[PDB]
């Protein structure tokens, strides 16, 4: 009977959250396009030579 | 959309002709049983598939 | 296996299967596209393909 | 039809023939729930391991606003992904096998 728990930060705003995720859509599309283009322009599946 | 037509092999489908000709298969078909009819139809389809599956060319080697 | 890679044409049906709605699935997946059924002449192929077309029409109208 | 099922609180079974875009239909259902009902939940999606990437790409393509979380990898990677995943709005749609 000395200690006790705590909790805070009860905030979630419906419309502001919708806006926030509609914005995160930008980051998601940027990540997808960046990954796709980087893969296509760097991998170009192939091999290299040996190091003897 | 359109379709295409194919021609039977002049030489090799003589096997199809002989398989359909022999009275044995004709009677086995006339029997009416399901196994005989479906088996003969499967054999005909297979002969219609480059009969090397039905009668492959055997490799020759001296005795 | 799934939605086959699009952009494919000239579907060559090597042999008709006489099974329920086989080429219908290929046509749906494909839908310029072209069809080539390897109809071997001088045989019942014609009548049995007519049967297959009747079966496909019945399955489509069902 | 799916929106009506949701509004009336029933569960659904979509038996459309393969290739008719059931994935797109479910993605549009999620889009409706997100736009008009304000519900972008944690929406679990359990699919075969062969189509997890397909579902992820279809989501990124059609509905770009969903936070997608593909639950794959070794145990350590799964634990790392689960670290903090209980927080609100951490992810919107989870895709697992």
């Amino acid at each position: 009977r000395r200690k006790g728990p705590h909790c805070e930060r009860p905030l979630t705003q419906e419309e502001l959250l919708r806006e926030a995720k509609i914005t995160e859509e930008l980051n998601l599309r940027s990540l997808e396009t960046y990954e796709r283009l980087e893969a296509d322009k760097k991998k170009q599946v192939h091999k290299k030579r040996k190091c003897p | 959309e359109h379709v295409i037509r194919c021609r039977l092999s002049k030489r090799q489908r003589c096997l199809y002709d002989d398989f359909m000709a022999q009275t044995t298969t004709k009677e086995t078909l006339a029997t009416g049983h399901f196994m005989s009819v479906i088996n003969i139809l499967m054999q005909l389809r297979k002969v219609c598939n480059h009969p090397n599956l039905f009668d492959p060319r055997p490799v020759t080697s001296p005795f | 296996v799934g939605v086959n890679l699009t952009g494919a044409d000239t579907v060559v049906f090597y042999d008709s299967d006489w099974n329920p709605t086989m080429d219908a699935q290929a046509q749906d997946r494909c839908h310029d596209v072209h069809i080539y059924r390897l109809i071997s002449e001088r045989t019942v192929e014609e009548n049995i393909l007519k049967k297959a077309n009747q079966k496909r029409m019945l399955g489509d109208m069902a | 039809w799916l929106v009506t099922m949701y509004e009336k609180k029933l569960n659904g079974i979509l038996a459309d023939e393969m290739g008719l875009g059931k994935t797109i239909q479910t993605i549009s259902l999620l889009a409706h729930l997100a736009c008009e009902k304000g519900n972008w939940g944690p929406h679990l999606i359990i699919v075969p391991t062969s189509v997890m990437l397909n579902w992820e790409m279809e989501l990124k393509r059609w509905c770009p606003s969903f936070k997608i979380l593909t639950y794959y990898g070794a145990q350590k990677e799964r634990k790392l992904k689960r670290q903090g995943w209980t927080k609100p709005n951490a992810f919107h749609v989870c895709i697992t096998s």
